[PDB]
RNA sequence: ACUCGUGAGAGACUGCCGGGGUCAACUCGGAGGAAGGUGGGGAUGACGUCAAGUCAUCAUGCCCCUUAUGUCCAGGGCUUCACACAUGCUACAAUGGCCGGUACAAAGGGCUGCGAUGCCGUGAGGUGGAGCGAAUCCUUUCAAAGCCGGUCUCAGUUCGGAUCGGGGUCUGCAACUCGACCCCGUGAAGUCGGAGUCGCUAGUAAUCGCAGAUCAGCAACGCUGCGGUGAAUACGUUCCCG
């Protein structure tokens, strides 16, 4: 069995890997059906693209927490960490393309006085 | 407060609307929470005397 | 910025085309925080202008721009309360990002009634250098030629 | 067309071009239709005799419409102004009628700004 | 607004002086510090001393306008223009 | 043939684990079979206080509240586990319930 | 076996290399690594200054009333309006307006409290009650922006919402002055706003919804938090301010 785990910005994912054919389930939807972006697309599509071993696995997804982008980053990071496990060979390559970097961003707290983060009120002189 | 408004508060209300806080330690009516009864200033300064069974400073 | 130069960000490879300069266009023109709206937008110029020109959107624009990538600008420099108008010449990535500019705040005032078309004829005229870009470059050198006397100060 | 003696728009679709009476708005416009029963995809170009003459009998049929709602709002409106009623007396005043603020606000019941 | 359920709103001492009044064949003043209370078709007939804050305004009703309380028909602040 | 639960809270952890230790080692010394104390969400009550009196709104100072709370079930129900269980010293900020 | 709930620990330490270095601090580049140089943010505010603010949080010395400035009570005011200032929200629309479908967040709160199903309402809502003193039940499997399909085609607009009319719901002993919300209707100003000025350097501004405190009900567009999507330039101290 193999398991792997994806963060990104408050979004989790669990992603669990099988050798068949080229298709996908998210939660019971197809990579179309569910996240239907292009651009999510491409960005989910990276991993396998970058290792050129296309249409080899069969993922199935668990979702929670954030939104389309945030799990869309969060799925990428989860199967390219699962593919770096499966396939040693490839952790020169998505490290050339950064792919192994995860990303230490969120959101940054609301400070008291202000109106928000770092937006201050209308200051006048009078 | 005066003791004529603060003995009218202890005194109960003859209708259900007619009752508001009262902070107990003091007896300041505005800003009185309902976990503690307390008002605010007087909710912070005893917290800060560390006589609070769960209070402490907060930061995240 | 007062002790030195912020390193300079990093720009995203454009997916389907290759090259950052749709991507830069679509960041600039959003607005309200939404990408996929604007990417649309563009794209759907970019297949207006592939239907009516018929030659490759990355060639076309990129002459396009270099048409109207200004080469001067004028700068203030004030002295006892006087101003002075100084020219120096422009970097090119400054050049090309205040043409850009000047064609995503230039492409709400045309008056076809809809933004995706506004952005397809005004590249096309751009294309064409007939578009309003044109005469703002020209107006910009304008002042730079003839506010040439003005540089002694040497910035 | 013709509505109640006022001339109908040449382009506007009918639960738009109901709104422009006096009576008839965005509810009512298509509770009247779907009473009647008339297609809500087509134009005044098209609106023939039928259309109308159903149109007309509803509508003298459900409520009060153009000059008759004129002049019973003021009814209403002078019953409250000549027996001493508050909002009456806001009214005589060119104020607020509803109890609301006039320190900076109510432009648009006392009218434009006359700077003193 | 007001939740016609419980009725329309009348304290006991003017109904019962107004009861007293027409059981005994007789319409008087009547003067009342509430302000609160409704107008009452059988008050149509007699007339309401309502208190301001320093008198009483005294209110001759009729039927034009019944179903406002009486605070409706007798101002209170005074403001004599700028 | 019966299973039973306890509710066990406080907001000090020293206080809380030193409770469920004692009781785990008396469920062990009478005989009698649990599952251990399975940890609980924390609940967190937030506050906010105007640290001047009479203006200065801007300057302010929050207040937390932690309860941490946790379950111990207990299996095989020993009647002499039942007999020993309300003699059980508990420090005086953990309160523990039964379900 | 995987998140997760909560305890302990490991790990960012100029650690290594190369160039500038006074073989120095330090600066940049590179390697590994989740992060490269205080990783991001809170908490913490020295000696001092403004006779700054608070006798209305409390106490506090002196002076005052002491049959009153004390003191219970009913109604009314703190919302009064020809003006001016400040802080905000909604708009001047096609990056949009209206209609149906469609999928993902977090935090928080709940006992005379959250309150689901059915019964009837256009919608607040009237009937009564199952789950919970609460990782159990309720906030719809928790929202909007997003995406798809239909239409509107530039007008005081299928924009905008003010004022005004008729009729109600909820709470409260009691809704006129003076609570909120609901149905229907005419639909005012408003065309990107002069002199001038304001907030902001990475998950920031901008936009969108949710939650809490106070609260029976709310004037809340206020305040304290959460999460979604998310770019621009920084050449350089010449000038304005501390």
């Amino acid at each position: 069995p193999i398991q792997t785990v994806g963060r990104r910005k408050e979004a989790v994912v669990r992603v669990r890997l099988v050798p068949g054919t080229g298709q996908f389930n998210l939660d019971g939807r197809t990579l179309e059906n569910y996240f239907p972006n292009k651009v999510h697309q491409q960005l989910i599509k990276a991993p396998l693209v970058t290792v050129d071993r296309v249409d080899q696995f069969d993922i199935y997804a668990h979702l929670d927490g954030g939104g389309p982008s945030g799990q869309a980053g969060a799925l990428r990071l989860a199967i390219a960490r699962a593919l770096i496990l499966v396939q040693p060979e490839d952790r020169p390559a998505l490290k050339k393309a950064g792919f192994l970097t995860r990303d230490p961003r969120a959101i940054e707290r609301k400070k008291y006085g202000l109106k928000k983060a770092r937006k201050a009120p209308q200051y006048s002189k009078r | 407060a005066k003791k004529a408004l603060v003995h009218k508060a202890n005194k109960k209300p003859k209708f259900a609307v007619r009752a508001y806080t009262r902070c107990n330690k003091c007896g300041r009516p505005h800003s009185v929470y309902r976990k503690f009864g307390l008002c605010r200033i007087c909710l912070r300064e005893m917290a800060h005397a560390g006589e609070l069974p769960g209070v402490q400073k907060s930061s995240w | 910025p007062r002790k030195g130069p912020a390193p300079k960000r990093p720009l995203v490879n454009d997916p389907v085309y290759g090259s950052q300069l749709v991507t830069q266009l679509v960041n600039k023109v959003l607005l309200e925080g939404k990408k996929s709206l604007a990417e649309r937008i563009v794209y759907g110029a970019l297949e207006q202008a592939r239907e009516k020109t018929g030659t490759d959107p990355v060639v076309t624009l990129k002459r396009a721009l270099d048409n109207v990538k200004p080469a001067l600008e004028v700068r203030s420099r004030r002295v006892g309360g006087a101003t002075y108008q100084v020219p120096v010449e422009v970097r090119p990535d400054r050049s090309t990002t205040l043409a850009l500019r000047w064609l995503v705040n230039f492409s709400r005032q045309r008056r076809e009634k809809t933004m995706v078309e506004r952005l397809a004829n005004e590249i096309l005229d751009a294309s064409n250098g007939l578009g309003a870009s044109v005469k703002r470059r020209e107006d910009t050198h304008k002042m730079a030629e003839a506010n040439r006397a003005f540089a002694h100060y040497r910035w | 067309a013709r509505l109640v003696g006022v001339d109908l728009p040449r382009d506007k679709r009918m639960e738009i071009a109901l709104t422009y009476i006096y009576g008839i708005g965005r509810t009512r416009s298509n509770e009247i239709l779907a009473a009647t029963g008339i297609d809500k995809n087509m134009r005044t170009k098209d609106l023939t005799d039928d259309q109308v003459t159903v149109l007309r009998d509803y509508i003298e049929g459900n409520l009060k419409v153009e000059g008759d709602l004129r002049r019973e709002v003021q009814a209403d409106i002078r019953r409250k102004i000549e027996i001493g009623c508050y909002q009456g007396l806001r009214h005589r005043r060119g104020l607020p009628v509803r109890g609301q603020r006039t320190k900076t606000n109510a432009r648009t019941r006392k009218g434009p700004k006359r700077t003193i | 607004p007001r939740s016609l359920k419980k009725g329309p709103f009348v304290d006991d001492h003017l109904l019962k002086k107004v009861d007293v009044q027409n059981e005994k064949n007789t319409k008087q003043v009547i003067k009342t510090w509430s302000r609160r209370s409704t107008i009452i078709p059988d008050f149509i007939g007699h007339t309401f001393a309502v208190h301001d804050g320093r008198k009483h305004v005294p209110v001759f009703v009729t039927e034009a306008m019944v179903g406002h309380k009486l605070g409706e028909f007798a101002p209170t602040r005074t403001f004599k223009g700028h | 043939g019966q299973k039973i639960r306890i509710r066990l809270k406080a907001y000090d952890h020293e206080a809380i684990d030193a409770s469920a230790r004692k009781i785990v080692e008396t469920v062990t010394r009478t005989g009698a079979s649990v599952v251990g104390p399975v940890p609980l969400p924390t609940e967190k009550n937030v506050y906010c206080v105007i640290r001047s009196p009479h203006k200065y709104k801007d300057s302010r100072e929050h207040f937390e509240m932690r309860t941490h709370k946790r379950l111990i079930d207990i299996l095989d129900p020993t009647p002499k586990t039942v007999d020993a269980l309300m003699r059980i010293d508990l420090p005086a900020s953990v309160d523990v319930n039964i379900q």
